């Protein structure tokens, strides 16, 4: 077979191919967004996928995957609304964060996961036959210590920390745009976290604040999933404010 | 850690005195399985590389097999610096060893004494169940308790006041340890044929027999 | 180009590609120079350097501290043999406890080179080595080619521009056996010089000198420890 | 075209219209690259003659690698790729190891060339690793069935030889060997006669400059594979050049 | 199907050459030895003031008393520092000491060319590493920092940076340090060095600094801590 | 609460002591055993028993504690490095044991005190013993106890156990090492002999 | 310290070494437990063209040692035209093999001695069921190890190496000590020597007699 | 692209974007379609078997909708040879739930167990992707009477109506669009059944050698799930004629 | 004798449990003060007892396993199937080196098929029933709730019962009235009731 359709090959471009192409899906299909606050780290999805029939149980885009520690994605590729990639991450991230757990108490620290997270796509660029994730998980949550940590990982698996960070639709957009509303009174204040992770969601706003799905999670706390009624509450409000700057 | 079937109960002592800038470490060439003598020569002390020497004593085998394990340790941290090293890394990597043999382990004492990569001329003790320390003077085995009272009462002075009341000079240690070496033949019934001492000045080595039966 | 991308790839010469494009990298890596007495083997080396403010690149390195390499080539491919080689050592000491001999070694290299020559697409490693060691035998200078196949000599000298060095050692063979330690060194020199254009000769900071014979074990000298060795400035023609 | 040289050998997992694949067939050509390897088999042993290419007389013994010893009473001569020669080498003599653990007795060269010519094929079976291009020569002395001669080439085929040559110059070299006789004869008269086959065939358009080295294995050196002594080597030797001329 | 590695008319490999091209998109690292420590430096490569400078893997530990800093590749690197980590820590165990630099810079070059599949090994790579690495850390000689680079090619120093510019990033070193002088000056010329590589002009945010001291040994600053050296441009 | 190996807890600081010579054995390996190590620089440990069974988890926590430390970058929570101890000490646990460690470091409430256990135990308590002869030590420190203790007081605490300790028994020997933990820095506050501590007191 | 309850034993092997060659003396007899069931027994092998082995204690241990150290014989000289195996490493590795056997607590106790020069040195080592290696002046093993040796000490003692003739004295003086001290041995010796062309050693053959203290 | 880097799934996309899954799904609509409607007393399952030849041995009545276990029954949309391993692995996961847990099994987690092997199959492992959606339907005390579909790529949905195969658009459309909720009950259910199915299939006629019925049903709390036998289920098709017959000519 | 004390009465919805905190090595108290009580969740809370080891090595990890369940389902672990579900668990692990047996109690409350509350047999039986006791306790404890109510009277009147069967702690075994640690499980979560 061809030399560039093979999976070895470092190409021209001095970075390998299956690696680079999954860099470039972390648009399209969702929207997470997470922002740091003191008492909650707060992760906001839009699109589930549910046409309200389907259920919203069965589809998590929003999943705890420790005790402490929680993630929101996105992801482009063929065929819309697709569970089954990310759905193999959760399982195999949160399985490991509970074996963390049994190794060495407490619950485990934002930042370990996703160092394991990054990591994880990365071993695979060497194992055979495996091209990386094309997966950004905005990795929320708290550390034992309390703590507060933002962090982000990318499809090679590099990661950073952020004090807000917003991905899908548009990854580059979401991220300048979250940008004008972070402050540092934004994070002290309790009422105005949940509304930074709505106000950069609404520039691809769909079908009400009942398919925006906001969790709060706090020091060593499990998720705490708002109702979907309760989001529709700061989305009115908030709207008008957001036509303005755009 | 027991010979009676299992490992070598090929008896045998050396002592090692660290001065700060000599070792003499002294044992008997004698190697034996229980009271009886197997053959006469082969010295319990091993160099494993030039620059160190170590002394093993227990059983023979017991004692070929640890001085491998420094041995093979010892080379690769030296090509790795690309500098050598000496006393310190053969306590050290016995840790590593006596870890390997967690669940029955090996009865030979092996005490490396030359001069060590962060200076000063270092006799030093493992076990080969675990454990590491200095020793201020020691010697080992399985009359590790003989050696133990002239170095206790010298060196460590504890209540207790001896030539000098401090760690004992080159020239009283090198006749300490030839004197142990008389004494051990009459009480104990393992030690036999002729005493070699190796002197370490921490880079080369010096022998020199003394028959005593 | 397309034999060299496999290796199932065969030749209409019958001979394949990857192995002699594999040799082209020898050419380009460091001169150096390997010769052996009858009581020692002395392994003389260019270093080469990408920063003048890092210190010039080591050319021997201890396998053990009875055989040493040099080595001309891809680094990476050397590194690894190194490492190899290294564990092969520790090895020998740990099961036989002795000095290997470096005859065991360079057989054992050679059969596990052929490997990946043979594996599709994977490189025979474009990477010569001269081994130089001094074991229970006495000297041996052997070369490791990008082909499996080795050699037995007395002195050889491969990497770049090393043709040159070759030419000069085939006038001194007889002198070799005949020399001793110092004497042997001051060939080395002369073999090294040739490299180098007729514009210039050998500073103490681009050699590295390994010496392992009868009179001390295998010791790296670096920057400037190789000054006591260096002493002897011979003929370079135009 | 009876070969292809792009096409049919992208993978070791093809095969060509006539039926045999290319790739065996250029593993004839690497052999061809280099010199000849005679060995002419006795009853008391066989005598190997290799002519080794010489570039330097720095070189010194266990250079180039043309004498094998795969047992204490198997011989290998080879000829071909050096780089090929070495696994060869290997798997002929692991298949010995593991015979002398497990049976407890010299090996019937019967047995060896069919065990071995199985695992040459192999290889060329397999894409995990390309056919061999090296051809070697297995002569042994055993009491076993006596003396024995075969030669296998890297397509995997074994075959009987009385006088078998393996090079660029085998189809000359081994109508040469018939002509004389060395069948019935020890290893001390044949020995001779091995160098001067190797010198007769000696072209300038198949082969180059050349040291000769020639290996014993039969009842002299007591079964086992020792070179010829230098002594020894240059009578025999002496006869060639002679035979020549 | 096809192969892995791929020799180019040239003598060398292609992926080896394209490896090296791999270096120039990424962050910088600089290293300075001095015999009272190792320091690293290295941008994260900023784009906001909302990416903390406050703990971000640039700067690594493979030992408590080993710090290695990355260029080129970022993500790929992480990986070379995890194998050449757990060598380090077995060794730290046994020898209670120092753990060579120049050991842990030699088996790196290892990872470097090894790389097999496609009907060769499930466990080696499909890639090389585009990697290029400054391990500094402090050993029983003294305080050492060793240079690795994509073509496998081990190299002693005593200072050298590297960067999306190699020759950019030596170029600046030559001007500012000298092998010896203090430690708080070999601190200083990372950060001017740094700065001269990168688009933008020096910030607390935009870098991560980290001192291997055999005084102090690998410490991993926070935003409190990274203000204190910045203060020495 | 067992051997010649104690810690306690109380806020000021932790007192982390070992002998010289618990009496492991019978004798003494060479003139001088050591026990009191820290191959770290920022926890505290108790050990006793026999002479392997101290020294293994010990060096084997040296590596799991960093191990975890040098990938997240930030020093992990003192329940992590404690139950990292108890899980390998488990595996131990049958061919020579009797060793349980004593867990001092800083976590995220504030300085954090886990006693682990031989079992497969990680339990807070006031006071806990490694090895096996504390049994007969409770009394005498357990009439002047109290939740806090200051540097002052602790100081006078393992003293005096020692002293009464020559009276009642004997396995107490050589000398007495006693380190301070302020939460993240020991330092070795005195190397006072067994003997000349019943002496004084 | 140990020592199995032998089946089948050799019970003697004896061993002096000279300026090259050694001469050794290996039973004949083949004891299986107190029957004597084989003389013939030769119980000193030819790996290779410089080396050789003789072992004494049980006889199956050794034959299980004979073929290994053949094929470990095997892989070393295929890297040279006639190089021949060292002494010292293939007797090493087996002691290695001897001291973890001697460990797992049932098993039989066999040891050898090997005479082989493939160095710039004539090597004389021993293996053994405990294990190590060692140089020797004049060597015995098992039985010989605690009976003759002593004696064969006694001589070694004021002067290092004795004379042919002496050792000739020796060994007649030697056998009738074996029969009349221990048991399942005979007189009945071969006379064994290696040197650089193989092992040379022809069928063990009746040598003095001398059952008798009736004339004590 | 220009072309695919992928002919191997040992190798990969030259976007990283799977183009062999958007086959699949087409893979579905090729084959005969597969319904589930939801009842306050069962759910059923009807699907369209590969078989519309008048020879049947009619040994099985199972061979599209397989019963699993003592709980679950699922179907199949795609390519037959496919079920085969799978339909006994989906036995094997649906008994080991049973071990662990005891309790009757959600339709939920039977899928995500499923879901794990068909993601690595596309992965690596060099194994070609699957081309069948299943259709799961069990119940469970929780939350009722369930229907999940499951899709080649692992993508999972909980519906209670749900329709893939014979254009997917439409067919998922128009089983909603008759659907009603808390209006229903078995017989009800079962006769729309088939009339939907009619609708999406090319056939106006449709026979049970066309069509394969199965029921899941509870009875006294215990689901009892059997896939029906054709009498039975040409008195289903004969309930639902008479209306077909008045929309024809 | 087979373990320490503990004594379970469940009321009729319910479940007050204590056992003792002495967890003793050697001859000593080595933990005097902590829970081996457990919380696996919040809607569920498992209190594990037996031995020193297997007790908190046994439960520490079914507590991240039950967190993984929940993330799976998205709804609590059922009550029925976690009855079932400890009996695998503690069959499995018996085998082991390291003795694993314990005399677990599990108090929930589910959705679904409603409250439970699990006797578990040493011998690794399965069985729910209202009344249980820890160690040879077992039958000490189940014994005194047969006579004295039906097992439907209040918690209150029963705490009264615990009371005296703590007084039988004190006299036919060992341990010491000094500490014991309560705790009232119901819907909600776990309650600190006062220490004896």
């Amino acid at each position: 077979m061809s030399y560039d359709r093979a999976i070895t090959v470092f190409s021209p471009d001095g970075h390998l191919f299956q690696v680079e192409y999954a860099q470039e899906a972390v648009k399209k299909g969702s929207t997470a967004v997470g922002v740091r606050g003191r008492d909650i780290v707060v992760l906001g999805v839009e699109k589930k996928s549910v046409a309200k029939l389907q259920d919203e149980r069965t589809v998590r885009k929003i999943c705890a995957l420790d005790d402490n520690v929680c993630m929101a994605f996105a992801v482009v590729a063929s065929v819309s609304g697709l569970t089954a990639d990310a759905r193999i991450v959760i399982n195999r991230a949160r399985v490991e964060c509970q074996s963390h757990r049994l190794t060495v108490g407490d619950p485990v620290t934002v930042e370990y996961i996703t160092r394991y997270i990054a990591s994880l796509k990365q071993r695979y660029t060497q194992s055979n036959g495996r091209r990386p994730f094309g997966i950004s998980a905005l990795i929320v949550g708290f550390d034992f210590d309390g703590t507060p940590r933002l962090y982000q990982t990318d499809p090679s698996g590099t990661y950073h920390a952020w004090k807000a960070n917003a991905i899908g639709r548009g990854a580059k957009s979401v991220r300048e745009f979250l940008e004008k509303n972070y402050t540092d009174d934004a994070i002290e204040t309790d009422d105005l976290t949940i509304k930074l992770v709505i106000k950069a969601l609404l520039e691809v706003v769909q079908s009400g604040g009942k398919n925006i799905e906001l969790a709060v999670m706090r020091r060593d706390q499990p998720l705490k999933i708002l109702s979907p009624e309760e989001i529709e509450k700061y989305v009115a409000e908030i709207e008008k404010e957001k036509e303005e700057n755009e | 850690r027991f010979s009676p079937y299992a490992f070598n109960g090929g008896t045998v002592l050396a002592i090692a005195g660290e001065d700060f800038s000599i070792v003499a470490s002294d044992t008997r060439l004698s190697e034996g399985f229980s009271i009886h003598t197997r053959d006469s020569p082969k010295c319990y002390k091993l160099t494993d590389k030039t620059v160190i020497g170590c002394s093993g004593f227990h059983g023979d085998c017991l004692t070929l097999t640890k001085i491998i394990e420094a041995r093979l340790k010892m080379y690769k941290h030296s090509n790795n610096k690309a500098m050598t090293t000496g006393a310190i890394a053969a306590m050290l990597s016995t840790i590593l060893y006596s870890r390997r043999f967690f669940p029955y382990y090996v009865y030979n004492i092996i005490e490396g004494l030359d001069e060590e990569g962060k200076g000063a001329v270092y006799s030093f003790d493992p076990v080969g169940s675990y454990q590491r320390d200095s020793f201020k003077a020691g010697g080992s085995a399985s009359a590790m308790l003989q050696p133990l009272l002239d170095n206790q009462v010298g060196f460590k002075n504890m209540q207790n006041v001896e030539h000098v009341p401090l760690t004992l000079d080159r020239a009283m240690r090198l006749v300490k340890d030839v004197f142990i070496s008389a004494a051990e033949r009459d009480v104990y019934t393992g030690d036999a044929l002729r005493i070699c001492i190796v002197t370490k000045e921490g880079i080369r080595e010096e022998t020199v027999p003394l028959r005593k039966d | 180009n397309q034999y060299d991308n496999d290796v199932t790839v065969w030749s209409p010469q019958g001979r394949i590609h990857q192995i002699e494009y594999a040799m082209e990298a020898v050419k380009q890596g460091s001169a150096t120079v390997g010769l052996k007495s009858k009581t020692h083997a002395v392994l003389v080396a260019l270093k080469r350097a990408q920063s003048e403010l890092a210190a010039h690149q080591k050319k021997i390195l201890h396998v053990d501290n009875h055989i040493g390499i040099s080595i001309a080539g891809l680094t990476a491919d050397a590194r690894l043999l190194c490492n190899f080689m290294r564990q092969e050592c520790l090895d020998s000491r740990f099961v036989f406890d002795r000095p290997l001999p470096v005859s065991r070694l360079v057989s054992l290299i050679g059969s596990k080179t052929q490997i990946p020559t043979q594996r599709y697409g994977r490189r025979p490693y474009g990477v010569g080595l001269l081994i130089a060691g001094y074991d229970d035998m006495g000297p041996h200078v052997f070369q490791t080619c990008p082909s499996a196949n080795y050699f037995d000599c007395r002195a050889m000298s491969i990497g770049a521009r090393s043709q040159s060095a070759r030419t000069y050692l085939e006038r001194h063979m007889s002198e070799f056996m005949q020399c001793n330690l110092d004497e042997l060194v001051k060939h080395g020199l002369r073999a090294l010089r040739e490299t180098l254009p007729a514009e210039q000769d050998l500073t103490t900071k681009n050699v590295s000198i390994g010496i392992v014979g009868k009179d001390l074990e295998f010791t790296i000298y670096d920057d400037d420890d190789v000054s006591p060795f260096l002493d002897g400035l011979e003929e370079r023609p135009q | 075209m009876s070969s292809i040289g792009t096409g049919y050998d992208l993978s070791a997992s093809t095969f060509s219209p006539d039926g045999r694949v290319f790739q065996v067939e250029y593993a004839m050509k690497a052999v061809e690259n280099s010199s000849t390897a005679i060995g002419i088999r006795c009853k008391d042993g066989v005598v190997f003659g290799v002519e080794k290419l010489v570039l330097s007389k720095l070189y010194e013994e266990g250079s180039n690698k043309r004498l094998f010893n795969v047992d204490r009473h198997v011989g290998m001569a080879v000829a071909g790729l050096l780089a090929d020669a070495r696994s060869l080498a290997d798997i002929a003599r692991e298949e010995a190891s593991n015979f002398r653990s497990n049976f407890g007795y010299n090996i019937p060269l019967k047995h060896l060339a069919d065990r071995v010519a199985m695992y040459v094929h192999a290889y060329t079976l397999y894409s995990a690793v390309r056919p061999f291009g090296c051809s070697f020569m297995l002569g042994s002395y055993s009491v076993n069935d006596g003396a024995q001669l075969y030669m296998i080439d890297p397509s995997g085929v074994s075959y009987g030889y009385w006088g078998c040559a393996i090079g660029k110059a085998r189809q000359a070299a081994k109508t040469e060997i018939e002509k004389l006789q060395m069948k019935e004869m020890t290893c001390r008269d044949v020995v001779k006669e091995v160098a001067k086959i190797i010198y007769i065939v000696h072209d300038e358009v198949k082969d180059k400059a050349f040291e000769l080295e020639l290996s014993w294995v039969g009842e002299l050196t007591k079964g086992r594979h020792e070179i010829v002594p230098k002594d020894v080597r240059e009578e025999a030797e002496k006869y060639a050049k002679e035979s020549l001329k | 199907d096809r192969g892995v590695n791929t020799f180019s008319p040239e003598g060398r490999l292609f992926q080896v050459e394209y490896a090296i091209e791999g270096h120039k998109l990424g962050s910088t690292a600089i290293g300075i030895q001095t015999s009272e420590g190792v320091c690293l430096a290295v941008e994260k490569r900023i784009t906001s003031p909302l990416m903390e400078p406050s703990s971000i893997e640039k700067i690594v530990e493979i030992d408590a008393h080993i710090g290695c800093a990355m260029s080129g590749l970022i993500a790929d690197a992480k990986t070379l520092i995890d194998k050449a980590r757990v060598e380090t820590q077995n060794h730290w165990f046994t020898y209670n000491e120092t753990m060579t630099v120049e050991s842990v810079t030699q088996a790196v070059s290892n990872l470097a060319l090894q790389f097999g599949e496609e009907d060769a090994d499930p466990g080696a790579m499909s890639r090389p590493f585009g990697v290029a690495l400054l391990f500094g850390g402090v050993d029983e000689k003294g305080p050492q920092l060793f240079h690795m680079d994509p073509s496998g090619t081990f190299v002693q120093c005593d200072a050298r940076a590297i960067g999306s510019a190699s020759e950019g990033a030596q170029s600046s070193l030559q001007e500012v340090y000298h092998k010896s002088t203090t430690l708080k000056e070999a601190i200083k010329s990372s950060l001017i060095i740094l700065k001269q590589v990168m688009e933008e002009k020096l910030n607390a945010t935009n870098i991560e600094l980290a001192t291997v001291q055999p005084g102090q040994n690998f410490h991993m600053f926070t935003k409190e801590e990274l203000e204190e050296v910045i203060k020495d441009i | 609460t067992t051997t010649l190996a104690f810690k306690f807890q109380h806020g000021v600081i932790v007192a982390a002591d070992s002998r010289a010579t618990a009496g492991p054995y019978i004798a003494s390996q060479t003139v001088k055993k050591v026990i009191e190590i820290n191959p770290y620089l920022l926890g505290t440990m108790a050990g006793g028993a026999a002479d392997c069974s101290f020294w293994e988890r010990l060096l084997a926590r040296q590596c799991r504690i960093y191990e975890l430390r040098n990938k997240e970058r930030i020093s992990v929570a003192a329940a992590s490095k404690l139950l990292a101890n108890m899980v390998y000490q488990y595996k131990g646990m049958g061919l020579s044991m009797g060793t349980m460690i004593c867990g001092w470091d800083k976590r995220g409430p504030g300085l954090y005190y886990v006693d682990s256990e031989g079992n497969r135990i990680s339990g807070t308590a006031f006071s806990v013993g490694s090895g096996s002869v504390y049994a007969f030590g409770v009394m005498d420190r357990g009439y002047s106890y109290d939740l806090q203790v200051e540097e002052a007081y602790d100081l006078a605490r393992r003293a005096i156990y020692q002293a009464t300790y020559r009276d009642a028994y004997s396995g107490g020997a050589v000398n007495l090492y006693h380190v301070r933990e302020d939460g993240w820095i020991r330092v070795s506050s005195d190397n006072v002999a067994d003997l000349h501590d019943k002496y004084t007191s | 310290t140990q020592n199995p309850m032998v089946t089948g034993t050799s019970v003697l092997g004896v061993k002096f070494d000279c300026g090259v060659v050694i001469a050794a003396d290996m039973l004949g007899s083949y004891g299986s437990l107190a029957r004597f069931r084989n003389i013939s027994r030769i119980m000193r092998v030819n790996d290779s063209t410089m080396l050789g082995a003789s072992g004494d204690y049980a006889d199956f241990q050794y034959l299980k040692q004979v073929l290994g150290q053949m094929v470990i014989d095997e892989e070393l000289f295929g890297d040279g035209h006639s190089y021949s195996p060292r002494a010292i490493h293939s007797w090493l590795t087996r002691a290695m093999y001897s001291r973890r056997s001697k460990m797992n607590p049932l098993w039989n106790t066999k040891v050898i001695g090997g005479y082989a020069g493939g160095e710039s040195f004539l090597g004389y080592v021993d293996m053994l069921g405990v294990a190590y290696e060692a140089p020797s002046l004049a060597t015995g093993y098992g039985a010989y190890l605690a009976q003759p040796l002593l004696r064969e000490v006694l001589e070694k003692q004021p002067v290092l190496s004795q004379t042919e003739a002496r050792e000739l004295v020796e060994r007649c003086m030697r056998v009738l000590y074996y029969r009349d001290a221990r048991s399942y041995n005979r007189f009945q010796v071969a006379t064994v020597t290696e040197k650089g062309v193989e092992i040379e050693g022809p069928l063990s053959a009746q040598t003095n007699w001398d059952i008798a203290h009736m004339i004590s | 692209m220009s072309r695919r880097y992928d002919s191997r799934t040992t190798i990969f996309s030259p976007e990283g974007r799977l183009y062999q899954v958007e086959y699949a799904m087409e893979a579905i609509g090729h084959a005969g379609t597969c319904l589930g409607i939801l009842a306050n007393d069962g759910v059923l399952l009807a699907a369209e078997r590969r078989n519309i030849h008048k020879l049947l041995d009619e040994v099985f009545f199972s061979e599209k909708i397989y019963k699993l276990n003592e709980d679950m029954a699922c179907s199949v949309a795609g390519i037959t040879s496919d079920a085969n391993v799978l339909t006994n692995e989906l036995r094997l996961i649906a008994q080991r739930y049973l071990l662990q847990y005891q309790e009757p099994i959600p339709c939920e987690q039977l899928v995500t167990a499923l879901c794990d092997i068909k993601q690595a199959y596309t992965q690596f492992g060099g194994k070609r992707p699957f081309g069948v959606s299943l259709l799961y339907i069990g119940w469970d005390k929780h939350y009722g009477f369930q229907l999940y579909q499951s899709d080649p790529s692992g993508n999972y949905g909980g519906w209670k109506a749900t329709c893939i195969g014979n254009n997917s658009a439409a067919a998922v459309s128009m089983l909603k669009q008759d659907y009603k909720e808390g209006e229903m009950t078995l017989k009800s259910a079962l006769a729309l059944a088939v009339k939907v199915l009619n609708k999406t299939m090319d056939v106006s006629k449709l026979s049970a050698e066309k069509v394969e019925i199965a029921t899941l049903t509870r009875e006294n709390g215990k689901t009892v799930i059997r896939v029906l036998k054709q009498k039975e289920v040409e008195q289903l098709i004969k309930k639902h004629e008479e209306e077909e017959a008045k929309a024809e000519r | 004798m087979e373990y320490l004390i503990g004594i379970q009465g469940p009321d009729y919805v319910l479940v007050a449990s204590d056992r003792v905190a002495a967890s003793n090595i050697v001859q000593m108290k080595d933990d005097h003060d902590k829970m081996f009580k457990m919380s696996e969740k919040i809607l569920l809370l498992c209190v594990g007892e037996a031995g020193d080891t297997v007790q908190f090595a046994e439960y520490i990890q079914k507590n991240v396993q039950l967190y993984k369940m929940r993330n799976g389902y998205e709804l609590s672990p059922t009550a029925a199937a976690n009855f079932t579900r400890r009996n695998l668990a503690d069959c499995l692990r018996s085998r082991t080196p390291y003795h694993v047996n314990l005399l677990l109690a599990g108090y929930d409350e589910h959705e679904g098929p409603a409250l439970y509350y699990m006797d578990y047999l040493a011998a690794l039986a399965k069985a729910p029933f209202a009344a249980h006791g820890y160690g040879a306790f077992l039958t000490l404890s189940i014994l005194d709730r047969y006579y004295t109510p039906t097992i439907s009277r209040e918690r209150a009147v029963e705490l009264l019962r615990k009371c005296l069967e703590e007084l039988q702690k004190r006299f036919i075994l060992n341990l010491p009235t000094f500490s014991v640690r309560v705790i009232d499980k119901d819907g909600i979560h776990n309650l600190e009731n006062i220490t004896f």
